[PDB]
């Protein structure tokens, strides 16, 4: 009947790759540029928007880096609308396991729980991957600042620094030379700006086409997603403006 | 060749 | 054919079905079976087949109800499968309207069963024939079901491989074995002989016989191994 | 299978499926015009019944779908058919759920949002059909509105469907343009009739019997198709001037 | 109800996607267990294709399903976490409704049951996963080790490996395990375990994770100082003339 | 482009469901099959090829009744048939149920034509393989209907399907001719046998057996019974006679 | 005789791309061009009401779409396609928002919700993605006026003004060349009337123009007097007249 | 694949069936030989590595105390039909408390072989020989395939070394050898078909009789009668 | 009505539990252990309507032990007591209800600090010093609520429990056949052997 028109999109090749896990991968490396630092105070997310134009409101727009929850942030790298929806239901299950057990989340569950969703998608029902890829950043009373990465397989890992997107390879060589794990947070957001700006497709990094957010230490934990002025301020004390 | 019929 | 044979819901730009085509196929290649009727009894002679001399002879013949019983060819399996529904429908009929179910009104389930299955996706057509015979209200009867749905009431017939040769001998004994009535062993020597025709570097032996028989006042018996001794 | 046989994008854009559906709007070679009066709303279509063996009476593709909605169909019957059955449930429901009569431009609203889901949804194919509703709305006046496989639906001052629907469509625009009004401004629906039969064979080049036509009629009470014999009444007059 | 075949048998008799899925557990880090006279122990390759990642929250090679028995695996990561689950649970089921442990082979065949149930369901594909299981059965002292592969085929080794180069490890082993006498202590159950990971990984002890299990849910792993006095000891071992 | 013949719901580019036109082809394999409309009723008719002389006679029935005043008969794939039969036999209960009344003519012909539209949906189906001749008399005349694979239907005088199709329509022509005042319910019966004895000269191959019913308000009190005993004996001489 | 296509009809292709996302696009560009410009007090939203048969009444046909009494929606593409979401669209913002707060959601989040309809287009088993762009501009009480562009792959981002459609590359170079940060509401709907009027090339006149405004509140509008507090409505399309009127100031 | 599962071929044979049967000929060896005294079953273990257990490789297993199962083909396939069958012979005598019949538990294995379709996804990729006793047809042996249908046969050869070994059977068996007799006939007939020199665990061997129902012999048993073999043959 | 104690003293938390089990007219069992562990710092102990009880401590058991091995690490107390009570909460709108209540006494290894917790059958939770479970209150309350002290040593604690349990072996109709006590502190859970 229909099978005629059924794109098979969880079979192996000859070789077991996941045909669409990889196109997807394809997919997510022409995505603008995210990275993640951790500090041994803190944690760095940035990233690059990829749609630029004069009358592009940014006061108003998000594109890559989302708040989870109080306490745990993620960068975004591919189809928006695809992370979306993963966000919202793990936006859910942190609720879900706070009312359960009266303690946030902590950072690997929800991690855990997101690529456990991704995984599927990829074993049964036919349908397409997520074109998404996350840089989650979160703290939790048991592991402290974490550093996380997931992609459309559903397979994730932990990291000191790491970078999704678009020119993985050429930042992720960048971030193997200057990163020192004794490095602040303000060091990090420098290390952080001054790979973007080597690794960017275009001319120069401006303000307009960042996205900014730090979570670091009051005996808490505050998080902070900067506002495009902030960003343009963070832009100059560094000296890329 | 195959008698698996009856 | 090539382009249109993948299932059973495409028709060729001819009208044909491959599928319910490539089903009777199935029984060209199952072993010769035959079915014939007087006023009074109707029999039914198989030839059995076996695998190795090691193995036994895969039996041909199912009884259905007292009166009603049936010879396959083809995928024994879809043979239990039709069967076994006819025996649902015959205790159907008994046990909601205290009637035993006609000869014909089988036929006619029988072919509505298999005719679902060449409109639905995801099926297949059976691959078995089916002689039906039984004494009913209306006296004796022989049905052939054919997996196309198409189910015919004769005097006579024949399926399995080589079956023309048992069919045209029927063709000829024709007006001779409707009146053999009130003699079971003379139309069962009838059919033996009619199924004799299409035998080719083999003869019948006590192993490889099978005959059922049904009729005014005998129900619906079948004969292995000893008991058709007599007819060799 | 390509993006020729089932309801997706092709390259260029475009739904070949609903476009071969549209061929097949005209498989029947029938043409059809509506135009509104003072205080009704008038349909005219062909009639071709070719073979002795047929029974005439039983031949039409005008259906009354409810009191007040007519429905003329182009194109294959059994669609029309599937297509009139709808209407008729679709308004019995709209008068039990909501209290009042169906209006006729909410019928094709309805109608075609079940063409658009033919055009999305890869299981169901579109209906080689378009559809004109008239009524004489208690809200709207007279109205014609149309449907299509693709979904489409407006209200027209009038409209013609078929094989010349262009010759017609330019007869009556020009024949609007000399009035300067939107309507025949006639109180007679008989008058109303006449000019549709009229501007239709002066637009077709060729003559009609009474057995070449089917009408409808639309007024204020109800929705009602005349006879072969209030049809030869018609001509009469029209062949008087 | 997506319920396509995707696992089906080819004229050859072949199941491709079980096979292809087989290519992706020889895609994957090596996995190796060895049986002790009085242990059994799990050893891994940490792929060194990466850095820098933070190895305190990367999910180790080496799971417990209950306090007696783990878990290593060849394959794709996102597959291994789905039979990891459904075995902690099936464990967990085990006691609440025997009131008893799993055997290790229990185990074992309900992790190779699932694996196999997904290589004639339709809609699914089998998983890319092959395991090592090791642990001692509840009140006894025979070590135990087993292996499935996505086929659902299972059986017990001496000592196993799987993975990328696993074809050279298990000459290794199949030329130093003396079936007669085997690891008489912990200490060189271990050493003969590092050593064949070291005919294959080059190199580093944060390249390589060890897991001793011993009987009465005594389950320990090793820290890179604790690995790295068997990599440094077993190059000291290295010629030597 | 090609291809568009393999699934059944499918436009070609010249607008057509060639899966529908194919199953037609079942339809025109099939045997010659015909209904006359008269003054007060239907007559059906058909032929049975006797593939051998192994067929019972009278025995392989075809034309099937719907409630007690509709009859119908089809030419194709047989078991199609019954099956369009089967549903028109609840789609008649569901209706009487509700209303009562058995169902009308017209309202069966919808019933059936809806039923087989849909199976030119999906390509998760096939069309029916069968044209299908029916009618009877109901609360106001009596009503011939055919009714094809694409779910096309129209209300006859008269009508034909099978491979004699032609034979029969031409010679249903005539009938429309001499004798267009009305033809009664008897002399239908003998016209039936005559055009299916002249249609089967285009199978002329096989003996075949003749089969007739009827639905007439006067000889039947509007209910669907078989053409039996003598009057069909009757009939079949006036077809040998006529033919000769 | 069911949904037997259970999968996907949207796939990655070895190239990255998700090619009917790309072709529902390319219907999108094909489209007639659409508009909207937001200023500091007001919010306007304008396309071309190009009827196909002058026989068409255009009136009987809004291109420009009330969602809720403070959100108004203008597309390019598949009218059909863009219809079914606008009555989509008016039940969600009823549904997962008005009853269960008692208010309507503000603009950002029915984008929001719209966009997600979209997303599922691109996944879900069976179904193509929708062949339209949206342009959505409303007013809420703690975000003010907004502007927002939905594409077919779900995707929204919000403007100061853009274009799509057919001429949406010079109309919107056309843009950036004349917004400023200080517009007016009636400035704005000046330079939306001049921009459209470039990618319009027959007629250009308040019947063949549709162009609505989010601004101040309409209480002439509301039906019933006697709660002081319930204001609104803010979206209002303009008439025939009233753009004729502006024309001539052209 | 291109055409369905559920596919007729043009000589009408369902493809996924005999492409099904394939597999099976690439099979461990699988023997079993009928006497009136019992019935053998014996498989070639076939172990891949000489690190793996060969203890651990279950290809004979009981389905009741009166009815044992030797497999063949793709093995992991048989663990549900082998859960079916001794679900089956359990709940028979749940129900009329008796012993199920050999026929008629083979009957229920086969009746799963047929359902799968568009239900299992594709058909079982192993063959069956059923062995067992019951009081109305004494003792028997079965082989069910994944075509849904079985033969009774008095001996019976399945898998790689199938179709020489079979044709030694046909030639070897009669109907008064002995339970002894048939014991040494089986473990001979394997190592001429095995790829390895046979000894007492790279094969195993196992039967039925009445007194005693299904016992599987251990390592050393059969070790004693391989070297029986050993000096029968020859011995000329 | 069983006896269901618990006390909560400065290091430590102490539960005290019936022993009987009567089933009618006769006393089935004199040693019946109305405690499930949930984990090596955390007890549970139960008493209410027959299999109801043991069922419902069972299941929370295997679902607290699955926790701890897939997450490698050991649930607070209190998020134990708010997974429980969430259970009893969906129960109780439920077609057959649990019909258990339970106090829950854990030692927080994270904290340094025991915690007592108490919920009933409809998911009703409090956190307290010292509490019972059914009618055991109405005859214990008012001595704890004198002699109790944030500060007591485990061995003050057992002092305070032992006269509790004879107060109610004077003035409760039912013989109860004593109570077994267990201790959770830092280092786990143990059972006092000898309460005399
Ligand atoms: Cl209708
Ligand atoms: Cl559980
Ligand atoms: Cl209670
Ligand atoms: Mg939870
Ligand atoms: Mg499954």
């Amino acid at each position: 009947g229909s099978r005629r028109y059924d794109s098979r999109t969880t079979i192996f090749s000859p070789e077991g790759r996941l045909y669409q896990v990889e196109y997807a991968l394809e997919s997510i490396s022409h995505a603008g540029t995210a990275i993640g630092i951790m500090a041994s105070d803190g944690i760095v997310l940035a990233a690059e928007r990829k749609v630029t134009s004069t009358l592009l409101e940014q006061d108003t727009s998000t594109e890559k880096l989302y708040k989870l929850n109080d306490k745990i942030a993620v960068a975004v790298a591919g189809l928006t609308a695809d992370a979306e929806i993963l966000i919202n239901t793990a936006r859910i299950h942190a609720q879900n396991y706070l009312k359960t057990y009266n303690e946030d989340i902590p950072v690997e569950i929800l991690v855990r729980r997101l690529s456990d969703i991704k995984q599927g998608y990829t074993q049964h029902g036919g349908l397409r991957p997520f074109g998404v890829s996350f840089i989650y950043a979160g703290y939790d009373d048991r592991y402290g600042y974490q550093l996380y990465t997931s992609n459309p397989s559903g397979n994730y890992t932990g990291w000191k620094a790491i970078s999704v997107g678009a020119n993985t390879s050429a930042a992720q060589t960048l971030l193997q030379m200057d990163y020192k794990d004794d490095m602040k947070v303000d060091d990090a957001i420098e290390l952080a700006l001054k790979t973007l700006s080597k690794t960017t497709d275009s001319s120069a990094l401006t303000y307009d086409r960042l996205e900014f957010a730090t979570i670091r230490k009051d005996g808490e934990v505050y998080q902070k997603i900067f506002k495009p002025q902030e960003i343009k301020d963070i832009l100059v004390k560094t000296g890329i403006t | 060749w195959r008698s698996y019929y009856a | 054919r090539n382009n249109y044979d993948g299932d059973t819901v495409t028709f060729s730009p001819t009208g044909r079905l491959f599928q319910v085509e490539y089903a009777l196929e199935a029984i060209k290649q199952g072993s010769v079976t035959v079915g014939l009727r007087s006023n009074t009894h109707a029999v039914l002679v198989a030839l059995k087949r076996n695998a190795d001399e090691l193995s036994s002879y895969q039996k041909k013949i199912i009884k259905c109800d007292e009166h009603m019983g049936l010879s396959l060819a083809g995928l024994a399996p879809d043979a239990r499968v039709l069967s076994n529904y006819l025996r649902q429908q015959c205790n159907y009929s008994s046990l909601v309207f205290n009637r035993k179910l006609a000869v014909e009104r089988a036929g006619h389930l029988l072919c509505d069963k298999a005719q679902k299955n060449t409109q639905s996706y995801g099926g297949r057509p059976y691959g078995v024939g089916l002689l039906i015979i039984g004494y009913d209200k209306s006296g004796a009867h022989l049905l052939e079901f054919q997996p196309s749905g198409n189910v015919t009431e004769l005097y006579g017939t024949a399926i399995g491989a080589r079956s023309q040769g048992a069919k045209t001998y029927l063709e000829r004994t024709l007006d001779t074995f409707i009146k053999i009535d009130g003699n079971p062993d003379e139309l069962i020597k009838a059919g033996v002989e009619a199924i004799s025709q299409s035998l080719r570097d083999e003869s019948l032996t006590v192993d490889n016989l099978s005959i059922a028989i049904v009729g005014k006042d005998t129900p619906f018996t079948i004969y292995d191994g000893e008991a058709v001794a007599k007819y060799i | 299978g390509y993006d020729r046989h089932i309801t997706i994008f092709s390259p260029e854009g475009r739904l070949y499926q609903v476009e071969y559906a549209f061929k097949a709007t005209n498989q029947t070679n029938i043409n059809s015009l509506a135009v509104r009066g003072k205080d009704c709303t008038v349909v005219i279509s062909q009639k071709k019944v070719p073979d002795k063996l047929l029974d005439p009476t039983t031949v039409s593709y005008i259906f009354c779908i409810s009191r007040t909605i007519g429905m003329v169909v182009n194109g294959p019957i059994p669609d029309a058919r599937n297509a009139a059955l709808r209407a008729k449930a679709e308004a019995a429901e709209f008068r039990y759920k909501y209290g009042y009569d169906m209006p006729c431009d909410v019928l094709a609203k309805r109608m075609a949002n079940l063409s658009q889901i033919y055009t999305q949804r890869a299981y169901m194919r579109p209906l080689g059909v378009i559809l004109t509703f008239v009524s004489v709305d208690e809200e709207l006046g007279p109205s014609i509105y149309k449907t299509d496989p693709a979904g489409y639906y407006v209200g027209y001052k009038a409209t013609a469907t078929g094989p010349k629907q262009q010759e017609i469509t330019t007869n009556l625009e020009n024949h609007f343009k000399k009035s300067k009004i939107d309507h025949i401004n006639e109180e007679s629906w008989e008058k109303v009739v006449e000019f549709a039969i009229t501007h239709m064979i002066d637009a077709l080049g060729t003559e009609f019997s009474k057995n070449d036509l089917e009408v409808g009629v639309a007024t204020k009470d109800k929705f009602f198709t005349l006879s072969a014999e209030n049809i030869e009444e018609r001509l009469v007059a029209i062949a008087e001037q | 109800g997506y319920d396509r075949a995707l696992s089906i048998f080819s004229p050859d008799g072949h199941i491709f996607q079980v096979e292809y899925a087989l290519e992706a557990v020889k895609r994957g880090t090596c996995a190796v267990g060895v049986k002790g006279k009085n242990c059994v122990v799990l050893g891994c390759e940490r792929r060194s294709t990466l850095k820098l990642q933070d190895t305190r929250i990367t999910p180790s090679k080496v799971s417990k399903i209950d306090s007696h028995v783990v878990l290593s695996f060849s394959g794709l990561n996102a597959d291994s976490r789905i039979l990891i689950e459904k075995a902690r649970v099936e464990a967990q089921s085990h006691r609440l409704t025997l009131e008893d442990p799993v055997t290790v082979e229990y185990l074992t065949r309900y992790v190779a049951g699932v694996q196999q149930r997904y290589t004639q369901s339709g809609g699914v594909r089998p998983f890319g996963v092959s395991t090592l299981i090791a642990g001692f059965d509840p009140r006894d002292d025979e070590p135990k080790l087993y292996q499935t592969e996505p086929s659902g085929i299972y059986s017990s080794w001496s000592a196993q490996t799987i993975g990328r180069n696993s074809k050279t490890v298990r000459e290794f082993l199949e030329k130093n395990y003396d079936r007669k006498e085997p690891p008489a202590t912990v200490e060189e159950c271990v050493k003969l375990t590092v050593r064949s990971l070291l005919e294959v990984v080059q190199t580093g002890a944060k390249n390589i994770e060890i897991t001793v299990v011993k009987p009465d849910s005594d389950i320990v792993a090793l820290s890179s100082e604790e690995i790295n006095q068997y990599v440094t000891q077993i190059e000291q071992e290295k010629q030597e003339q | 482009g090609t291809g568009y013949d393999l699934s059944n719901s499918v436009f070609s580019p010249d607008g057509r469901n060639f899966q529908v036109e194919y199953a037609v082809k079942a339809v025109e394999n099939g045997t010659t099959s015909i209904g006359i409309k008269c003054n007060d009723g239907v007559v059906f008719a058909v032929e049975k090829l006797i593939t051998s002389k192994l067929l019972v006679p009278q025995k392989n029935v075809k034309i099937q009744v719907v409630d007690r005043h509709i009859g119908c008969v089809y030419s194709g794939l047989i078991p199609d048939g019954r099956h369009l039969v089967n549903r028109g036999r609840e789609e008649a209960a569901s209706f009487k149920k509700l209303y009562k009344t058995p169902i009308p003519i017209p309202a069966f012909a919808d019933r059936l034509g809806q039923y087989v539209q849909a199976h030119t949906l999906y390509n998760s189906v096939r069309p029916f393989g069968v044209s299908t001749i029916f009618g009877g008399v109901d609360k106001n005349g009596a009503h011939l209907y055919m009714l094809e694979p694409s779910g096309s239907y129209w209300g006859y005088k008269g009508a034909a399907t099978g491979k004699g199709r032609q034979s029969a329509k031409a010679e249903l022509e005539k009938l429309v001719d001499h004798h267009p005042e009305g033809l009664s319910a008897r002399e239908a019966v003998k016209q039936a046998a005559k055009i299916i004895y002249l249609a089967h000269e285009d199978n002329k191959e096989k003996d075949f057996e003749l089969e007739i019913s009827w639905c007439s308000l006067s000889e039947t009190n509007g209910l669907h019974k078989f053409v039996k005993g003598d009057l069909l004996q009757e009939a079949i001489d006036f077809a040998q006679k006529e033919i000769n | 005789m069911t949904d037997r296509y259970s999968f996907s009809l949207t796939t990655f292709s070895p190239s990255g791309k998700l090619g009917q996302i790309d072709y529902a696009l390319t219907a999108v560009k094909q489209g007639v061009t659409s508009l909207g410009i937001k200023a500091t007090n007001g919010v306007v939203i304008a396309t071309e009401k190009k009827s196909s048969s002058p026989l068409a009444m255009s009136e009987t046909l809004s291109k420009v779409s009330l969602l809720t009494p403070d959100i108004g929606a203008v597309y390019s593409g598949m009218g059909p396609d863009y219809r079914v979401l606008v009555d989509k669209s008016r039940k969600v913002a009823h549904t997962s928002y008005k009853r269960i707060y008692g208010e309507y959601p503000p603009t950002k989040l029915l984008v929001s919700e719209v966009a997600k309809i979209m997303q599922e287009a691109t996944q879900s088993g069976g179904v193509r993605p929708f062949g339209v762009s949206l342009l959505i501009a409303g007013h809420d009480e703690f975000n003010g006026f907004s502007l927002y562009q939905v594409d077919p792959s779900g995707s929204y981002f919000p403007w100061k003004a853009t274009a799509i459609g057919k001429g949406s590359v010079a109309a919107k170079t056309f843009l950036e060349k004349r917004w400023n940060d200080e517009l007016e509401l009636e400035d704005a709907i000046h330079i939306a009337l001049l921009t459209l009027k470039e990618s319009v090339e027959g007629e250009f006149n308040g019947d063949t123009i549709e162009l609505a405004i989010i601004g101040d509140e309409n209480p002439d509008l509301l039906g019933y007097t006697g709660i002081p507090t319930d204001k609104g409505p803010r979206f209002r399309k303009l008439t025939s007249q009233e753009i004729n009127d502006r024309l001539e100031a052209l | 694949y291109d055409r369905g599962v559920s596919t007729f071929s043009p000589e009408g044979r369902l493809f996924q069936v005999e492409y099904s049967l394939e597999a099976i000929k690439l099979g461990s060896t699988a023997i079993g030989i009928a006497t009136k005294e019992g019935v053998v079953l014996g498989v070639e273990k076939r172990a891949t590595s000489p690190l793996l257990e060969s203890d651990s490789i279950e290809k004979i297993v009981e389905i009741d105390r009166h009815i044992g199962c030797a497999m063949s083909g793709l093995t992991a396939d048989a663990r549900s039909m082998i859960e079916h069958a001794r679900t089956a012979a359990v709940t028979h005598n749940l129900y009329y408390d008796e012993d199920i019949n050999v026929e008629s538990l083979t009957q229920s294995v086969c009746d799963l072989a047929l359902r799968f379709g568009e239900l299992m996804s594709r058909p079982f990729g192993v063959a069956l020989l059923i062995a067992g006793h019951d009081a109305d047809d004494g003792y028997q042996l079965f082989h069910a395939e994944p075509s849904g249908t079985f033969y009774r046969y008095n001996a019976k050869a399945i898998g790689s070394g199938s179709e020489g070994a079979q044709a030694e059977l046909l030639n070897e068996w009669h109907s008064s050898l002995t339970l002894k007799e048939a014991e040494l006939l089986v473990l001979k007939i394997l190592k001429q078909v095995m790829e390895e020199k046979l000894d007492e665990n790279n094969a195993q061997l196992s039967c039925i009789t009445k007194q005693d129902g299904f016992k599987i012999y251990d390592n050393e048993k059969t070790a004693e009668l391989i070297k029986e073999l050993k000096e029968k043959e020859a011995a000329e | 009505m069983d006896i269901i104690l618990g006390i909560r003293v400065q290091d430590s938390v102490i539960l005290a539990s019936s022993k009987a089990v009567t089933r009618g007219i006769s006393v089935l069992k004199d040693s019946d252990d109305k405690t499930r562990q949930l984990s090596p710092h955390t007890l549970m102990s139960f008493a209410g309507e027959a299999g109801d009880t043991v069922q419902f401590a069972e299941y929370i058991q295997a679902n607290i032990q699955l926790y701890s091995i897939r997450e490698d690490y050991e649930l607070s107390p209190q998020a134990v007591s708010s997974f429980v009570r969430q259970e009893l909460a969906k129960s109780i709108r439920s077609r057959r209800p649990y019909q258990v209540n339970v106090l829950i006494g854990g030692y927080d290894k994270k904290k340094n600090k025991p915690e007592l917790y108490q919920i009933d059958y409809l998911g009703t939770k409090v956190e307290l010093p010292y509490g019972a479970h059914g009618y055991s209150g109405f005859y214990t309350f008012s001595l704890l609520d004198h002699h109790y002290r944030p500060d007591m040593t485990t061995e003050e604690g057992l002092d305070l429990l032992k006269l509790c349990v004879q107060e109610l072996e004077k003035r409760m109709p039912m013989d109860f056949k004593g109570v077994i006590v267990k201790i959770v502190d830092k280092d786990g859970i143990r059972q006092v052997d000898d309460f005399q």
